[PDB]
């Protein structure tokens, strides 16, 4: 599985 | 022993162009399996190994699940390039790359060696989850603003949880799906050939071929005296087959052949290789 | 933080004229990705082409493997051509079936 979401963030 | 699950991201600004380009990979050892390019019209993700292609069922939603993953980790970089570019106040017209390269290690006994998150910017480290998988390194000022943010987000848990979570599993799930494949230790087809120059020099070379895993000793010498100084040995390359090469050079005199052994160590054999024109 | 490609053309099986084989152009430790790689014979472009998926190695730097199926003979000289912008001009690499 590739990491999840992320939730929409940004570096 | 020890085998490894490792995911590659790469992301890449083209201004003037079109948007900006998303590519990942992953890897268990030294084999691909899965790929997902943002350039795709409807980019999913795609098996690259015989056992995904086949024995993929046990999960009828992995497919989705990890197309979705994907597709966010492809926004979430292609506005981060905005970020970084913002931090260094850096000129839209450059393109500019992030990678990342995330994914854990596993002994033995099937129980997490290590894991691990790096992320670098232009070719350049810019940001790495530490060895307690709690805190981040940041490489220089504007990195700082990632680890301001990701810290404030919690996001090192998260981080932790995965890699000692799903990574693991899903890499002892793919190592029992693919034995076939990753769990061998295929020998060198290994020979010397002789090619002359002069009347006063010949060049020997010793080959290693459709050898796997990746890691693989190749030395010359002569009448017992290492050559590696005196030898060209090229970067194991692989042969589109799944299984690597290399050889190793030397340019000697002409009847001074039968001296100058070739020396192969490799996993799968029995015993180290001893060859001789 | 610019780095350009090394480049090497090989089989994937010992060269044996008239027998199909697969002919492999790895270019490697370049930065950035993007990358132009043609496979020529006899100096003409090849339209059967295809690469590996974009990958990195420890030092961030990328690496690519073009290849197309084709049978060498006597008279057939393959080559690999690869520009890049760390590269002034493309650089042509000749295939040696003892390379």
């Amino acid at each position: 599985d590739f990491q999840e979401s992320a939730d929409s963030f940004l570096l | 022993g020890f085998h490894s699950l490792r995911y590659f991201y790469t992301a890449w600004s083209r201004p003037g162009s079109g948007e900006p380009r998303f590519v990942a990979v992953g890897y268990v050892d030294d084999t691909q399996f899965v790929r997902f390019d943002s350039d795709n019209a409807s980019p999913r993700a795609e098996p690259r190994a015989p056992w995904m292609d086949l024995v993929e069922q046990q999960d009828p939603q992995y497919w989705d699940r990890n197309t979705r993953n994907a597709r966010d980790a492809a926004q979430t970089y292609r506005v981060g390039l905005d970020n970084v570019r913002g931090y260094y106040n850096q000129s839209e017209a450059g393109s500019h790359t992030i990678q990342r390269m995330y994914g854990c290690d596993v002994g033995p006994h099937g129980r997490l060696l290590r894991g691990y998150d790096q992320l670098a910017y232009d070719g350049a480290d810019y940001i790495a989850l530490n060895e307690d998988l709690r805190s981040w390194t940041a490489a220089d000022l504007a990195a700082q603003n990632t680890r301001r943010k990701w810290e404030e987000a919690g996001y090192a848990e998260r981080d932790r949880a995965y890699l000692e979570g799903e990574c693991v599993e899903w890499l002892l799930k793919h190592l029992e799906n693919g034995r076939e494949t990753l769990l061998r230790a295929d020998p060198p087809k290994t020979h010397i050939t002789h090619h002359p120059i002069s009347d006063r020099e010949v060049t020997l070379r010793c080959w290693a071929l459709g050898f796997y895993p990746e890691e693989i000793t190749l030395t010359w010498q002569h009448d017992g005296e290492d050559q590696t100084q005196e030898m060209e040995l090229v970067e194991t390359r692989p042969d589109g087959n799944g299984a690597f090469q290399k050889w190793a050079a030397l340019v000697v005199p002409s009847g001074e052949e039968q001296r100058y052994t070739c020396h192969v160590q490799h996993e799968g054999l029995p015993q180290p290789l001893t060859l001789r024109w | 933080i610019q780095r350009t490609p090394k480049i090497q053309v090989y089989s994937r099986h010992p060269a044996e004229n008239g027998k199909s084989n697969f002919l492999n152009c790895y270019v490697s430790g370049f930065h950035p990705s993007d990358i132009e790689v043609d496979l020529l014979k006899n100096g003409e472009r090849i339209e059967k082409v295809e690469h590996s998926d974009l990958s990195f190695s420890k030092d961030w730097s990328f690496y690519l493997l073009y290849y197309t199926e084709f049978t060498p003979t006597e008279k057939d000289e393959y080559a690999c051509r690869v520009n890049h912008v760390t590269l002034s001009q493309p650089k042509i690499v000749k295939w040696d079936r003892d390379m």
